[PDB]
């Protein structure tokens, strides 16, 4: 991972910032507010899109994919929006306790990751675990990555991550995209994709008035 | 030769200085050492003569300063406008003006403060405003909330046009010094193009958008079956209905057949019976006529053809045997001090307020603003209360440029240099002035208690006793009643109602306005008003002449502008800097304005305000009780103080509430500021003394070692906190009376 | 003309006040919309405008549905689209 | 007035108080044998303080037995 | 050289250096003495070489639909004043095949596409040929000046390949310029005068010229 | 950003922000919970 001073540029013509090298995956130049400028604020914000991106990238299949075969007839799916409202076989609140328990050891432990990188990669009942990564938000190890692709050639590497970036980032963008959609529409994204299919030049956003 | 000069990139966009206060002066950047330094951070924030002794580098910052208080002023708009639209009952108002008070605030429910939304009516409940946004909305032809709505969000744009245009001017286009120094250009542009189209544009939205809405408003139609502004415009035919001279186009403009617009520009005088204000047909002839006055007016000046006229050539002709050189100097004075010039234009800002306050009440210009009196009680106060600060602030200003920028040997002038060869004889003169207005003014009024006091009335100043009858005002009274006549044949009636043309007008069983009779009582408040404007006008003239230098202290230069004294020593130096005293004349300027709108809310109340009935009887308010009872002190103490206090006293649950709130947290502020204009820093400095041994005893003592104020800050924070106290103690009690009885 | 637009103020007095009350009752409710239980947390991630035409809020639908009626396409002073 | 206005102001006025009286024909027949000064620092604290007492006393006393007189309880 | 209302000051900087110089500058808005972004000498020439290329255009899409439909070229409904294409709705619109606001999305798209690429030039002069285009980059990397891009696309047929004919060709094409900025500009001044389209303007004066003119349209 | 997370540090801006969490905090306090003359 070195430095790439002539990488493609989010704004073609223009000067990348000082602090945006090219040395991590996925750089386009990108930073107009300098939000990064600190060396500190900069490895915050990369672990935080890196799990942005996963999170979103999660949620886009879990929104698109089931509404999809609803569509199709192949599953018979409620709503994503209103899915949050619907009686489970607890209530809502004991379920969101749950969640907070084990997500909040995980997220401690991805903390300690973070904070002190060593740290956290060893088993604490079975000392002969590891996780074998070695870069902050790549954890490996059989658990992150038992196939065994988290690992190989620098240049590989970088590619493999940039791809993982950009879908995260398209995603982010979608997740979104379709809840504002429902907000603004009234129905599914599916129907939303078909009826601007359907009359291109009509059915858009500006079809509300 | 006037053309654009400009710096690029003077100044780099950066963080780094709003991590680092104080960054402005040389010494507040090394941080602090005690409290001092805290004050000292905000008092000279915008003190930019003293940062930088470059003239370009400070005229940057103004430019830029000006810009960011117009984007705080639209943004104060677009909320004025946000709130008309959404928290606001003036689409009913607009049905019912009459009956229904407006309202453009609405309160939370929240620990019991829910009482303030009142019965405003039209099915609403909120706070009434005096702002009288509404009857200016009406007037324009604003009819639904959604046009509000677009005003909020044009204002919100605009305001974000300001803030980057300062950002801009300061950081990347930063205009040179001789930029600024081009007067002639920018008077030019100032009166031709700014006020001389501005007005313009105003007399075509209001002969367009303004005449034919109000026509339809004012003869009775629904305001939702008006059409829309545009729809004026489009089909020209609605507009030749209401007038018919409109089908003629502009052709009887550009041949010079003017009488054909007679329907629509008229001069008529007086004001709509069925409105209470002035024709809107007058209003759009007189922006017209300003227009071109104004456009006329903003070609005297030479810029860059050899047309116009030199400022300092007109400056250096106007010489004769008492003044010397005359005006000679005057040029580069004015075009190499910031202060000289915000000393006069504040000065002439003031008196302006104070002449729309004036202006305001006698010709009220809006619709249905007449007969509503709390908005023009509170309108009145609040421009007099503007124009008073505005103008202390011109001596202010010019006691700064006195001390800072005067200096003789390469800026002098004659005529500023004969003034302080005879200050004494100036000053002794006003004094006397002063002295001798204060007795026939104020002693009369002691003779009147007294008189009454002792069971004689008949030896007072008084209608009914010895009298004083202001003839003179009576004289140009009658006078401007017979104006339509003889000296303005071609006017109507006269420019107000109150010059004596025997008429009233009513709107809604209310009286808009009538003939205001003066007599005694009247000489007597005008008096006392000429009175506290000289003392007013001594304490500051005092303070600008003497700045320099005085017998007492022939170096008082040296010491500053600010500062508090020179020492106990020649018997005593207290507060001879010009800082002091206006410091002194904010106390003068609260007393005058104080009596001025006294007299005007009594007057008001007593002789023009009132109910008529369908049998053509007035009733006023107080009943005609000012010619007898306003000529004694114990008159304003019982039937003025006293007796209108009484709605504020007992406004507890119920939507006046908050006015008696107010009224005891004023109180209670203008009680505090005594503590500090009665005492000194060198007790409270020993009191802290022992306050930080308790504190040293429990290791809690802050490194910043606290300090007592200093003492000319202390003198500011009791005058501020006497203004602010006495000012709203007269705000709660005014709003409470007139929405109470009003 | 004047003498006409009074004839259709008269014809539509009773439906122009009710277009006053709501509009006037929802600026009112606007204030109270979170104590009346119609527009709040999990449902007020737009405007409460914007969820009075998707949800019929109790006090600002009305002013949404009465606002423009028995105008025209391109005449109602309240809504820029009110026909589109 | 004493309370709050301090001494420089006044002995700066009073200095052209003097140069009037002067310069004034008819008037300068006649001179003062003590030179006119503002009072001293010190003197005005006494004077205000005096003056404000006076002021609280009367006003009190008065309304006190006005109030108590008018009705009599 | 032929002046038209020369200055002192106009003379300073205007030296015959540009094409269609006639030392006209009254206001003095291309002085090169403390001048700067919207206002250089560098930005300005570009500017209106720039807007005389659209009033170029301009001038023809306003006049060909009308003059097309007053023959039997095109349909009547087609053929319709500049304004009442649904530029302006208020003086009547034209149904298409999409709303007119989400036309102006997609031409806010590929006009801003093909703007700020023009803006990347005059800020960066060789930029714009060296990252990738989908290989158009090829053929966009300019000239060195702003106004006068050339190159495979710009100007395929490679005309004005000596200095004299490029000159000759660059005074008119900024003389036709300025005469279609001005046939613009009277087109908005009569529309709203006259209510009917410019090529309509011009029938009727040449039918009765003494009661079509603006003496006559003082009453519109 | 270093220096915009100095400035946020500064006496005013952090008193404001503080002040309007404890103004929120209590005024939603008494929201949920009013009119309280005693501690039950
Ligand atoms: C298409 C998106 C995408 C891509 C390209 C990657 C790419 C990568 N991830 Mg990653 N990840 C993603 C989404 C993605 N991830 C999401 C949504 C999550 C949250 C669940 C994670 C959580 C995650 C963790 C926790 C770790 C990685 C690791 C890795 C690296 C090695 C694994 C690999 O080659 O994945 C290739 C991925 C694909 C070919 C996509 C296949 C997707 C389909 C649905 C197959 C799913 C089958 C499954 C059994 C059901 C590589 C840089 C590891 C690493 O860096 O090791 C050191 C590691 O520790 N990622
Ligand atoms: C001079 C202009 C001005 C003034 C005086 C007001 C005044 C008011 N507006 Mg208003 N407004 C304005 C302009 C103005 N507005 C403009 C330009 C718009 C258009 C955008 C609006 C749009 C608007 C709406 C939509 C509403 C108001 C409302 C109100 C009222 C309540 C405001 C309130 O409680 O704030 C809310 C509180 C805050 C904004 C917090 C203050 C933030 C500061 C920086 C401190 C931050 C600390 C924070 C609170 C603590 C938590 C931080 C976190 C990190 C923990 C109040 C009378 C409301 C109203 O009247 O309800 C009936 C209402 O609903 N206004
Ligand atoms: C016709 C031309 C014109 C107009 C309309 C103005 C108008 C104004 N000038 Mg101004 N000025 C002009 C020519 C003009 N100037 C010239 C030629 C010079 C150089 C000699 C100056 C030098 C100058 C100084 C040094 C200062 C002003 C200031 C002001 C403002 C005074 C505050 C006020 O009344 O608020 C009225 C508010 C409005 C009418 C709101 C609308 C705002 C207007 C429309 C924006 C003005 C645009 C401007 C004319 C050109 C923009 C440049 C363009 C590239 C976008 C006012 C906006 C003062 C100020 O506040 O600075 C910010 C100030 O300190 N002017
Ligand atoms: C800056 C202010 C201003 C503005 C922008 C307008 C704008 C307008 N006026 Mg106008 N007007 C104004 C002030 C203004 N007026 C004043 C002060 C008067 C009183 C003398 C008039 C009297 C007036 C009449 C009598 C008529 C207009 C008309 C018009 C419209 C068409 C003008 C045109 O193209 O033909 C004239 C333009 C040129 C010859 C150039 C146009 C919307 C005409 C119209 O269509 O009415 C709707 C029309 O008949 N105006
Ligand atoms: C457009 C008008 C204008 C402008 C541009 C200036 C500009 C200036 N004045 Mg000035 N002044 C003005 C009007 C103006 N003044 C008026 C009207 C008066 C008469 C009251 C004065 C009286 C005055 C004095 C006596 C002095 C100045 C000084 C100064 C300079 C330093 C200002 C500074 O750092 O303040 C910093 C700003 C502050 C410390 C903020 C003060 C906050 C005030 C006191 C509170 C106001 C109460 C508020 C409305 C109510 C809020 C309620 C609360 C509960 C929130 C600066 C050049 C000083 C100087 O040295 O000049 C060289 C100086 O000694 N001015
Ligand atoms: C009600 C309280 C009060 C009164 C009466 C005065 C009175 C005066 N102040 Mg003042 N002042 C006050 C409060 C007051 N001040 C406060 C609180 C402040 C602080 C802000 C100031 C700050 C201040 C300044 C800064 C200045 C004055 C000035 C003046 C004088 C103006 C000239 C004048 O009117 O003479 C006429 C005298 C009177 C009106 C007093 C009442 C006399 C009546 C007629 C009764 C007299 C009857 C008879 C003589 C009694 C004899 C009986 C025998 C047994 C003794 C005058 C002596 C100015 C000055 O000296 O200019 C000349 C000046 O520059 N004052
Ligand atoms: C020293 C003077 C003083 C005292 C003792 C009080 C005391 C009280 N006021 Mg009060 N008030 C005062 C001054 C004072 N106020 C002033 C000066 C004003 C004018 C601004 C007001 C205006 C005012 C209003 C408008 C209201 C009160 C209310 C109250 C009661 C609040 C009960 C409450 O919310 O508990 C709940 C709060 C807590 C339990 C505190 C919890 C703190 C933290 C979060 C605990 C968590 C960590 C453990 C309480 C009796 C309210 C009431 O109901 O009165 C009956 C009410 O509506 N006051
Ligand atoms: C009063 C008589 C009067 O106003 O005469 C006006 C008189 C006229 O002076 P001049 O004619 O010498 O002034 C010529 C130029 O200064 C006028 O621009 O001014 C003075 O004599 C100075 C004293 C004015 C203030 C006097 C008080
Ligand atoms: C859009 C977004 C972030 C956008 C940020 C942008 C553009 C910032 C840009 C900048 O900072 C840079 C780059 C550089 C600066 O100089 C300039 C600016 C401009 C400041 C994040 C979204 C992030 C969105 C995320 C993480 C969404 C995750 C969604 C999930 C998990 C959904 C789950 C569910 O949908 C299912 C699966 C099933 C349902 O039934 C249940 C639920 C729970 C609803
Ligand atoms: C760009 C332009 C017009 C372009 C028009 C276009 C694209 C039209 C498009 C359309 O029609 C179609 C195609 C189809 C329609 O359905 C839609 C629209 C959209 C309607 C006009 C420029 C028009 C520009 C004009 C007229 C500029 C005039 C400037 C002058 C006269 C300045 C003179 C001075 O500056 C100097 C020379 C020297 C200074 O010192 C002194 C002064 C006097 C200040
Ligand atoms: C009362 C008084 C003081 C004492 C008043 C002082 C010292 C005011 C300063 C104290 C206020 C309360 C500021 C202190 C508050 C801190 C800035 C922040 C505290 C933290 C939280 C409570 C917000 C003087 O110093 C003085 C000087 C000269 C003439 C008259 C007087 C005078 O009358």
């Amino acid at each position: 991972f070195a430095p790439d001073p002539n990488r493609p540029l989010w704004f073609p013509g223009s000067t990348p910032p000082p602090w945006l090298d090219g040395s991590l995956p996925a750089d386009f130049g990108f930073d107009p507010l300098g939000l990064a400028s600190d060396p500190d604020s900069l490895k915050w914000n990369v672990q935080a899109e890196i799990v942005h991106c996963r999170w979103a990238m999660l949620g886009a299949a879990g929104i698109f994919i089931p509404e999809l075969l609803t569509k199709i007839g192949i599953l018979n799916t409620p709503s994503w929006y209103s899915a949050g409202e619907l009686q489970y076989f607890t209530d809502t609140t004991t379920l969101f306790i749950v969640e907070l328990f084990f997500i909040g050891w995980a997220e401690g432990r991805r903390w300690a990751d973070i904070l002190k990188p060593g740290c956290v990669n060893t088993d604490p009942i079975f000392p002969n675990n590891k996780l074998t990564g070695t870069d902050v938000g790549y954890p490996g190890g059989l658990w992150f990555d038992p196939l065994g692709w988290g690992t190989g050639s620098p240049e590989k590497l970088k590619e493999l991550r940039t791809k993982e970036i950009k879908n995260g980032r398209l995603a982010m963008l979608a997740v979104m995209g379709a809840w504002f959609q429902h907000v603004y529409t009234g129905t599914g994204p599916i129907d939303n994709l078909s009826a601007h299919l359907a009359d291109p030049g009509h059915a858009t956003v500006f079809a509300a008035f | 030769e006037v053309k654009i000069l400009v710096d690029k990139d003077p100044v780099k966009t950066s963080f780094e200085e709003w991590a680092k206060p104080g960054h402005f002066s040389r010494t507040i950047a090394k941080g602090p050492d005690t409290t001092t330094w805290i004050w000292n951070l905000h008092a000279d924030a915008h003190d930019f003569d003293s940062h930088t002794s470059d003239l370009e580098e400070i005229s940057r910052k103004v430019f830029s300063a000006h810009f960011g208080q117009l984007s705080i002023i639209f943004l104060w708009l677009s909320g004025m406008y946000f709130h008309g639209a959404r928290f606001s009952n003036y689409e009913a108002w607009l049905s019912d003006p009459t009956h229904i008070g407006p309202s453009a605030q609405v309160v939370w429910p929240i620990v019991g403060q829910e009482i303030l939304n009142g019965d405003v009516g039209g099915g609403f409940r909120g706070i009434q405003i005096t702002s009288g946004f509404f009857q200016m909305w009406r007037a324009s032809g604003i009819t639904s909330e959604l046009q509000l709505y677009c005003t909020a969000i044009g204002a919100l744009i605009f305001a974000a046009l300001m803030l980057f245009a300062g950002w801009f001017h300061y950081h990347k286009a930063a205009p040179k010094l001789a930029w600024f120094q081009d007067v002639e250009s920018m008077l030019n542009h100032h009166l031709a193009g700014l006020l001389g189209l501005g007005s313009l544009g105003w007399a075509g939205h209001q002969v367009h958008v303004s005449l034919p809405i109000n026509q339809f408003l004012n003869a009775g139609v629904d305001p939702k079956e008006i059409p829309l502004p545009h729809e004026f415009i489009l089909n020209r035919d609605l507009l030749s209905q209401l007038y018919p001279s409109f089908a003629e186009g502009a052709t009887p403009f550009f041949t010079l057949n003017w009488s054909k617009y007679a329907e629509f520009l008229t001069f008529r005088g007086g004001l709509d019976p069925v409105t209470g204000g002035l024709w809107l047909t007058d209003i759009a002839h007189h922006h017209l006529a300003i227009a071109i006055l104004f456009l006329i007016a903003g070609h005297m000046y030479r810029t860059n053809w050899g047309i116009g006229h030199g400022l300092k050539d007109i400056l250096e002709a106007h010489k004769g045997p008492f003044t010397g050189q005359g005006h000679k100097g005057l040029y580069e004075i004015l075009t190499t001090s910031w202060h000289a010039q915000l000393s006069l234009n504040l000065a002439m800002l003031g008196s302006l307020t104070i002449v729309v306050a004036h202006h305001m009440y006698s010709m009220p210009p809006y619709p249905y603003l007449a007969t509503d009196y709390g908005t023009q009680l509170s309108l009145f106060t609040h421009h007099m209360w503007i124009g008073g600060f505005l103008i202390v602030g011109a001596a202010a200003h010019a006691a700064i440029f006195m001390v800072r920028d005067y200096d003789p040997t390469t800026r002098y002038n004659d005529l500023l240099d004969r003034v302080l060869r005879h200050r004494d004889a100036i000053i002794s003169h006003l004094n006397w002035a002063c002295i001798f207005l204060g007795f026939h003014s104020f002693g009369l009024y002691i003779h009147n208690d007294t008189m009454s006091a002792l069971g004689r009335p008949q030896d007072m100043f008084s209608d009914t006793a010895i009298q004083l009858q202001p003839v003179f005002a009576q004289w140009i009274q009658n006078t401007h009643a017979l104006a339509p006549g003889a000296t303005a044949p071609s006017a109507t009636a006269s420019t107000s109602l109150t010059w004596g043309g025997g008429d009233l007008v009513a709107v809604g069983g209310k009286v808009a306005l009538l003939p205001i009779p003066l007599g005694t009582a009247d000489f007597l408040v005008h008096h006392i008003h000429a009175f506290t404007i000289h003392v007013t006008v001594l304490i500051l003239l005092k303070g600008v002449l003497f700045a320099r230098s005085s017998r007492l202290i022939p170096d008082k230069a040296n010491l500053g502008f600010r500062f508090p004294c020179d020492g106990p020593g020649r018997g005593g130096t207290c507060q001879v800097s010009a800082w002091d005293h206006v410091f002194l004349g904010l106390f003068w300027m609260y007393n005058s304005i104080s009596v001025v709108i006294f007299h005007f809310s009594w007057k008001m109340q007593s002789d023009v305000w009132g109910s008529i009935s369908d049998q053509g009887v007035v009733t006023h308010i107080t009943g005609g009780n000012f010619a007898q009872s306003s000529i004694t002190i114990n008159g304003w103490l019982r039937d003025f103080l006293w007796a209108q206090a009484s709605q504020v006293i007992q406004s507890y649950g119920s939507s006046l509430s908050a006015y008696g709130l107010f009224f005891l947290g004023a109180h209670f502020v203008w009680a505090f500021s005594l503590m500090f204009l009665f005492s000194g820093r060198g007790y409270w400095q020993e009191l802290i003394e022992s306050i930080v041994w308790a504190h040293n005893k429990l290791k809690v003592a802050p490194a910043t070692q606290p300090r007592a104020l200093s003492i000319v800050q202390g003198r500011a924070v009791g005058v501020t906190h006497y203004l602010l106290g006495g000012i709203a103690t007269t705000w709660a009690f005014f709003l409470a009376r007139i929405i109470a009885v009003g | 003309v004047i003498d006409y637009y009074l004839e259709k103020s008269k014809a539509n007095k009773e439906l122009n006040d009710k277009k006053r009350l709501a509009t006037t009752d929802a600026n009112f409710a606007r204030a109270y919309t979170v104590e009346f239980g119609t527009c709040k947390f999990p449902e007020n991630f737009t405007g409460c405008q914007d969820l009075a035409k998707q949800k019929k809020v109790p006090f600002l639908s009305e002013d949404l549905d009465i606002e423009c009626e028995g105008k025209d396409i391109y005449k109602c002073g309240s809504n820029v689209f009110w026909k589109w | 007035m004493f309370l709050i206005s301090w001494r420089g102001y006044w002995q700066e006025l009073i200095e052209t108080l003097a140069w009037a009286h002067e310069r004034t024909p008819l008037a300068n027949l006649i001179r003062w044998r003590d030179k006119p000064v503002a009072l001293s620092i010190v003197q005005a604290r006494l004077v205000g303080l005096a003056h404000f007492s006076v002021g609280y006393i009367f006003t009190y006393a008065a309304f006190l037995i006005a109030s108590t007189s008018g009705k009599f309880g | 050289r032929q002046l038209w209302f020369a200055s002192k000051q106009s003379l300073s900087y205007l030296n015959g250096s540009l094409p269609g110089d006639y030392g006209f500058d009254p206001l003095g808005l291309s002085d090169p003495e403390g001048a700067g972004f919207w206002f250089q000498p560098r930005w300005l020439s570009y500017g209106e070489v720039f807007n005389g290329r659209t009033a170029m255009v301009g001038v023809i899409g306003c006049l060909a639909p009308e003059i097309l439909g007053k023959a039997g070229l095109i349909p009547p409904e087609t053929a319709l004043p500049w304004f009442k294409t649904g530029v302006f709705p208020p003086a009547g619109s034209y149904e298409y095949w999409a709303d007119p606001y989400t036309l102006f999305v997609f031409e806010l798209g590929l006009v801003g596409f093909a703007e700020h690429r023009r803006y990347q030039d005059w800020s960066n002069p060789g930029s714009m040929g060296k990252q990738y285009f989908l290989g158009l980059e090829k053929g966009l990397g300019g000239s060195g000046d702003p106004a006068y891009p050339g190159g495979p696309f710009f100007n395929p047929l490679g005309l004005g390949k000596d200095e004299k004919s490029m000159w000759d060709y660059k005074v008119k094409e900024v003389k036709n310029g300025r005469l279609a900025m001005l046939a613009m500009l009277g087109f908005f001044v009569q529309a709203p005068v006259t209510g009917v389209g410019p090529y309509q303007n011009l029938l009727d004066h040449l039918a009765d010229p003494f009661n079509n003119n603006i003496f006559t349209n003082f009453k519109f | 950003m270093r220096d915009l997370k100095t400035y946020l540090s500064v006496a005013p801006v952090l008193s404001t922000l503080w002040f309007g969490a404890l103004a929120g905090l209590l005024i939603e306090i008494n929201r949920f919970f009013p009119d309280a003359l005693t501690f039950p």
